[PDB]
C-alpha cells in the first residue's frame, strides 16, 4: 500500500526479485515484470501458484483460477490471467498511468554496482530512483561485507598492539582505514559487546595497532567481529531546495567581528540570506576555524557540528575548546570525544555523527568531509535535519569515499555525491581565502595543479620539500605493499640529515608504512586517513605509481599536511615535472 | 600545594592532615590480589599512587578516616564517572568525588575516596591466613583500633597460641559483627550492579572494613537489569575467617540483636 | 510477605483429623483425580479460614524486557487449591509477539500497580486500589 517508486501513483506490489521491494504501479509493475528477470511480485498474496506441490512463481504463467493463483497444470476450469493487458491485476487498476524512466530502474535493479558506470547512474539518475538506487547499492554492501573471520584476541602486547588472531580458512581483514570491528567478551555463559575498533597495520610482523571508542582496557579472548547493519528505507533527497533570503531570516547580525575569522566573516552575511552555503573548503585552511567563527558569528543560532567519522568531529571539539564555552555545547557519541553532553539535542552548539543523532531541527548545521559522505547518507542527514540553513563543508578534490565495490573506472569528484557534483557545476559559496596551514611550496604546486591557483601562497617558499626522483621495484603480496628498494632508499635518504627522523612515513598501503616503521621506525599515515593530521616534518614514499596512489587530489590532500617540509619520494614523472619542489637524486 | 588540599576536601569539615607529602605519592605496603594474563596470585604488594590524608576530629586527635586521593589518565576518568553516576543510590559505595587540578601547566584528573579505612579486608584475610609471631604488627593494630582488647594484653606471652590461653577465642569473638556487616553490604551491593546491567569481579582488597565498596576500573555495561557478578573467589577466600572470629552467632539472638534473649526452640 | 503456609496445613490436619485414613496434599496440583481433588479441596476450604486474607491471590514477579521492568503474574495462591505456579515463564526477552501482548495487557498486575491505595468504607469487602483520581 502506497505510491509506486516509478510512478508515484498508489499501489500496493513489490518486485519479489528486488531486494528492497519497491511499490510499483500494475502499469509500471507489468513493465518492470517483462523488462528483466523480475518474474517475482509481492501483493497481499504472494504471486504465486498455491497448489499442492506447484512451485511457478511467475506472474506472466500464473492465472487466477478461484480464489487461487494458478498455473496451466494446476487451473480449475475458470482462470483469469493476471500479468495481462500491460498492468496486472490488482488495487486500483484503473489509476496506473505508467511511466518513462524504467530502464534506469531495470538496470538499477540488475547492475552489480561494479563497474563505474553503475556509479554514473547511481549519481545522474532522477531524484527517488537515486535514492532507491543508494539503498540497493547500501544493501548490496552491506551483504556482501559477512564472509570474513573472527578476530580472535591473543597475544595482547602494550596498550597498541594486541597481535589479534584469524580463524584459518576464513578471514580475509582489510585492517587498513577505517573498517570497523567489534569486541565480544565471554563472561561466565554469557557474551556481551565491548566496543567497536578500527585496527591498523602497525609495527613488525604481526604488531597490528587498533583504536576505537569505549575507553576500557582490553583483555586475552575478547575476540572481535566485524560489524553489521541493516537498511532503512530512506524519505528525504539528497539536498534541500535552494532559495535565497533577502535578509537573515531568523538569525541576527553580530555584535563584534573577531580577527582571526574576520577574513570568515566576510562569507558569515551569506550563510544567512540562503538555505545553503557551499564551500569548496581547502585541505585544512581552517575549516574548523570557520565553523568556529560562524558559531561566535551567531552566538544566538543554534549550531550541529555533524561529521561522518568521530575523528572529524576531533578537530571540530579541539576549536571547541580553544574558543567555544562548554556550557553552551554538546557532545552525542552513540554506546571518542566527549567533553559536552552527550545525546542532547537541546544546546547551541551540537557536535555528533551521521549514526548517531536522531531528528532534529536547528538554525544552522555545519557537515564536513562532503567528498567523504555519500549521497545516501546525503540524504539520511535532511531526513534527520532541517535546520534553517546549511553549509557543506569539503573540496571533491581532497579524497573519494572508500567505494570498495567500484572495481571498473574511476568515480570523478563531481560524481563522489550530488554535493560534489555541485561542487563543479555551481561551484562554492564561500571560500576559505587564508591558508592556514600550508606554505607558498606546498600552495603553489596545489593551486596550480587542481585548484585552480585560487589558494594564495601563505608562508614563505620552504625549499627543505624535496621532491625524489626514482624508477621503481616494487613486490607485493596478498594484501601488503612492500618496497625493499625504496625502505633502503629512504633508509640511506634520512641519514643523510638526521634532523629527518621526526618526519612521519607516510604509506598508500599502511602495510608499506609497516615494514617502514620495521626499518626505518617513522610512524605510519594512510594518505586516506590524513585529513586534520598534519606534521611540519614528513616523508611520503608513493610506494606504487597507479592511480590509486598518483591521482592528483590523494596526493594534494596528502601534501597539504606539511607545515615546513616534505620529503615525497615518488616513482613518476606526471607529478615530478609537474612539481616545482626541490629536486633530489636517487639514494 | 595548599590550594590542592583545600580542594580535595571539599564540603565535610576541614581536619586534614597530609600523610603523603604535598603533591607526591606515598607509598605503602600492602596486601593484594590481582590476576590479569601476566601475573596471578594473591600476596602484598607495594601500592604507589595514593595521596593519603588521614583526617582528624576535634582537639587534632587522629581517627580513622582517610581521604585517598588518586591519580590517573583521563580515559579511566570518566568511565569512572559514569560508572559512579550510575551505582550511586546503594548505601554500599563509598563516596566519591571528581574534579581535575592543576599542580603545574597540566590537567591531571583526579578521583577522591572519602571517610575509608586504614586497612582493607584482604589485609585482615592475609593477616589470619599467614600468621607469624615474628611479624604480627598488622594484626595487633586492627585488634587495638576496634576496642577488641587493650595494648597491654600482647605482653602476656602466648597470647597467640590456642592451646595455651584460650582466651583468645573471646577476643576473636569481638569481631564477628563486622564480618557479617560486610556480608550484608556485599549482597546489597551485588544486587545493585545486577540491578543496572554491570559486569565483573570482586576482591577483598577493595572493601574497606566496614562494607563500602570502590575501584570500578574494569567494569562493563550491558542492558540493565542483566548485569552478572562474580564473587567465588571472594566468597572462597573469606571463607576460613567465619568460624574462626564465629561472624554468625547474632543469629541465635530473638531478632539478630546482640542485646536481646536466645531464640526459645522447641524442645 | 509470606505465602506458602503448607507446613500450617500439615499442623493442623495432623493435629485435629490424626486417624482420618486417606493421603491428604495441601497442594491439589499433585493428586491423582477428580476423587482425590474433592477430598483434598474440602479440607483447604477448612483450613484456610484462619491464615491471612492479603495473601490471597496472584504472584507477581518484576522481569525484564530489552532493558525495561516489568511486573506480571506468574501463579495464583487459591483459597482451596494451594499454589499453582506457571510452568514457561520468560524472564529476559527484546520484543513481544501479539499473544504476549494481550495476556500482559489482560493481567491486573500492571493496572494494580500502577494505581493507588484505595480504602472503601461503603462496602465490606476486600477493596485492592483504584485507578483514576475520582
Ligand atoms: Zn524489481
Ligand atoms: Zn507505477
Ligand atoms: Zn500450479
Ligand atoms: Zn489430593
Amino acid at each position: 500500500v502506497g505510491a509506486c517508486v516509478l510512478c508515484n501513483s498508489q499501489t500496493s506490489l513489490r518486485c519479489g526479485a528486488c531486494i528492497r521491494r519497491p511499490f510499483l504501479c500494475c502499469k509500471c509493475c507489468y513493465d518492470h515484470v517483462i523488462s528483466t528477470s523480475h518474474k517475482l511480485v509481492l501483493s497481499v498474496n504472494p504471486y504465486v501458484c498455491n497448489a499442492p506441490g506447484c512451485d511457478v512463481t511467475d506472474v506472466t504463467q500464473l492465472y487466477l483460477g478461484g480464489m487461487s493463483y494458478y498455473c496451466k497444470s494446476h487451473k480449475p476450469p475458470i482462470s483469469f490471467p493476471l500479468c495481462a493487458n500491460g498492468q496486472v491485476f490488482g488495487l486500483y487498476k484503473n489509476t496506473c498511468v505508467g511511466s518513462d524512466n524504467v530502464t534506469d530502474f531495470n538496470a538499477i535493479a540488475t547492475c552489480d554496482w561494479t563497474n563505474a558506470g553503475d556509479y554514473i547512474l547511481a549519481n545522474t539518475c532522477t531524484e527517488r530512483l537515486k535514492l532507491f538506487a543508494a539503498e540497493t547499492l547500501k544493501a548490496t554492501e552491506e551483504t556482501f561485507k559477512l564472509s570474513y573471520g573472527i578476530a580472535t584476541v591473543r597475544e595482547v602486547l602494550s596498550d597498541r598492539e594486541l597481535h589479534l588472531s584469524w580463524e584459518v580458512g576464513k578471514p580475509r581483514p582489510p585492517l587498513n582505514r577505517n573498517y570497523v570491528f567489534t569486541g565480544y567478551r565471554v563472561t561466565k555463559n554469557s557474551k556481551v559487546q565491548i566496543g567497536e575498533y578500527t585496527f591498523e597495520k602497525g609495527d613488525y610482523g604481526d604488531a597490528v595497532v587498533y583504536r576505537g571508542t569505549t575507553t576500557y582496557k582490553l583483555n586475552v579472548g575478547d575476540y572481535f567481529v566485524l560489524t553489521s547493519h541493516t537498511v532503512m528505507p530512506l524519505s528525504a533527497p539528497t539536498l534541500v531546495p535552494q532559495e535565497h533570503y533577502v535578509r537573515i531570516t531568523g538569525l541576527y547580525p553580530t555584535l563584534n567581528i573577531s580577527d582571526e575569522f574576520s577574513s570568515n566573516v566576510a562569507n558569515y552575511q551569506k550563510v544567512g540570506m540562503q538555505k545553503y552555503s557551499t564551500l569548496q573548503g581547502p585541505p585544512g585552511t581552517g575549516k574548523s576555524h570557520f565553523a568556529i567563527g560562524l558559531a561566535l558569528y551567531y552566538p544566538s543560532a543554534r549550531i550541529v557540528y555533524t561529521a561522518c567519522s568521530h575523528a572529524a568531529v576531533d578537530a571540530l571539539c579541539e576549536k571547541a575548546l580553544k574558543y567555544l564555552p562548554i556550557d553552551k555545547c554538546s557532545r552525542i557519541i552513540p554506546a571518542c570525544f566527549d567533553k559536552f553532553k552527550v545525546n542532547s539535542t537541546l544546546e547551541q552548539y551540537v557536535f555528533c555523527t551521521v549514526n548517531a543523532l536522531p531528528e532534529t531541527t536547528a538554525d544552522i548545521v555545519v557537515f564536513d568531509e562532503i567528498s567523504m559522505a555519500t549521497n545516501y547518507d546525503l540524504s539520511v542527514v535532511n531526513a534527520r535535519l532541517r535546520a534553517k540553513h546549511y553549509v557543506y563543508i569539503g573540496d571533491p578534490a581532497q579524497l573519494p569515499a572508500p567505494r570498495t565495490l567500484l572495481t571498473k573506472g574511476t568515480l570523478e569528484p563531481e560524481y563522489f555525491n550530488s554535493v560534489c557534483r555541485l561542487m563543479k557545476t555551481i561551484g562554492p559559496d564561500m571560500f576559505l581565502g587564508t591558508c592556514r596551514r600550508c606554505p607558498a611550496e606546498i600552495v603553489d604546486t596545489v593551486s596550480a595543479l587542481v585548484y585552480d591557483n585560487k589558494l594564495k601562497a601563505h608562508k614563505d617558499k620552504s625549499a627543505q620539500c624535496f621532491k625524489m626522483f626514482y624508477k621503481g621495484v616494487i613486490t607485493h603480496d596478498v594484501s601488503s605493499a612492500i618496497n625493499r628498494p625504496q625502505i633502503g632508499v629512504v633508509r640511506e635518504f634520512l641519514t643523510r640529515n638526521p634532523a629527518w627522523r621526526k618526519a612521519v612515513f607516510i604509506s598508500p598501503y599502511n602495510s608499506q608504512n609497516a615494514v617502514a616503521s620495521k626499518i626505518l621506525g617513522l610512524p605510519t599515515q594512510t594518505v586516506d586517513s590524513s585529513q586534520g593530521s598534519e606534521y611540519d616534518y614528513v616523508i611520503f614514499t608513493q610506494t606504487t605509481e597507479t592511480a590509486h596512489s598518483c591521482n592528483v587530489n590523494r596526493f594534494n590532500v596528502a601534501i597539504t599536511r606539511a607545515k615546513v617540509g616534505i620529503l615525497c619520494i615518488m616513482s613518476d614523472r606526471d607529478l615530478y615535472d609537474k612539481l616545482q619542489f626541490t629536486s633530489l637524486e636517487i639514494p | 600545594a595548599q590550594s590542592f588540599l583545600n580542594r580535595v576536601c571539599g564540603v565535610s569539615a576541614a581536619r586534614l592532615t597530609p600523610c603523603g607529602t604535598g603533591t607526591s605519592t606515598d607509598v605503602v605496603y600492602r596486601a593484594f590480589d590481582i590476576y590479569n594474563d601476566k601475573v596471578a596470585g594473591f600476596a602484598k604488594f607495594l601500592k604507589t599512587n595514593c595521596c593519603r590524608f588521614q583526617e582528624k576530629d576535634e582537639d587534632d586527635n587522629l581517627i580513622d578516616s582517610y581521604f585517598v586521593v588518586k591519580r590517573h589518565t583521563f580515559s579511566n576518568y570518566q568511565h569512572e564517572e559514569t560508572i559512579y553516576n550510575l551505582l550511586k543510590d546503594c548505601p554500599a559505595v563509598a563516596k566519591h568525588d571528581f574534579f581535575k587540578f592543576r599542580i603545574d601547566g597540566d590537567m591531571v584528573p583526579h578521583i577522591s575516596r572519602q571517610r575509608l579505612t586504614k586497612y582493607t579486608m584482604a589485609d585482615l584475610v592475609y593477616a589470619l591466613r599467614h600468621f607469624d609471631e615474628g611479624n604480627c604488627d598488622t594484626l595487633k593494630e586492627i585488634l587495638v583500633t576496634y576496642n577488641c582488647c587493650d595494648d597491654d594484653y600482647f605482653n602476656k606471652k602466648d597470647w597467640y597460641d590456642f592451646v595455651e590461653n584460650p582466651d583468645i577465642l573471646r577476643v576473636y569473638a569481638n569481631l564477628g559483627e563486622r564480618v557479617r556487616q560486610a556480608l550484608l553490604k556485599t549482597v546489597q551491593f551485588c544486587d545493585a550492579m545486577r540491578n543496572a546491567g554491570i559486569v565483573g569481579v570482586l576482591t577483598l582488597d577493595n572493601q574497606d572494613l566496614n562494607g563500602n565498596w570502590y575501584d570500578f576500573g574494569d567494569f562493563i555495561q550491558t542492558t540493565p537489569g542483566s548485569g552478572v557478578p562474580v564473587v567465588d573467589s571472594y566468597y572462597s577466600l573469606l571463607m576460613p575467617i567465619l568460624t574462626l572470629t564465629r561472624a554468625l552467632t547474632a543469629e541465635s539472638h530473638v531478632d539478630t540483636d546482640l542485646t536481646k534473649p536466645y531464640i526459645k526452640w522447641d524442645l | 510477605l509470606k505465602y506458602d503456609f503448607t507446613e500450617e496445613r500439615l499442623k493442623l490436619f495432623d493435629r485435629y483429623f490424626k486417624y482420618w485414613d486417606q493421603t491428604y496434599h495441601p497442594n491439589c496440583v499433585n493428586c491423582l483425580d477428580d476423587r482425590c481433588i474433592l477430598h483434598c479441596a474440602n479440607f483447604n476450604v477448612l483450613f484456610s479460614t484462619v491464615f491471612p486474607p492479603t495473601s490471597f491471590g496472584p504472584l507477581v514477579r518484576k522481569i525484564f524486557v530489552d532493558g525495561v521492568p516489568f511486573v506480571v503474574s506468574t501463579g495464583y495462591h487459591f483459597r482451596e487449591l494451594g499454589v499453582v505456579h506457571n510452568q514457561d515463564v520468560n524472564l529476559h526477552s527484546s520484543r513481544l509477539s501479539f499473544k504476549e501482548l494481550l495476556v500482559y495487557a489482560a493481567d491486573p498486575a500492571m493496572h494494580a500497580a500502577s494505581g493507588n491505595l484505595l480504602l472503601d468504607k461503603r462496602t465490606t469487602c476486600f477493596s485492592v486500589a483504584a485507578l483514576t483520581n475520582n
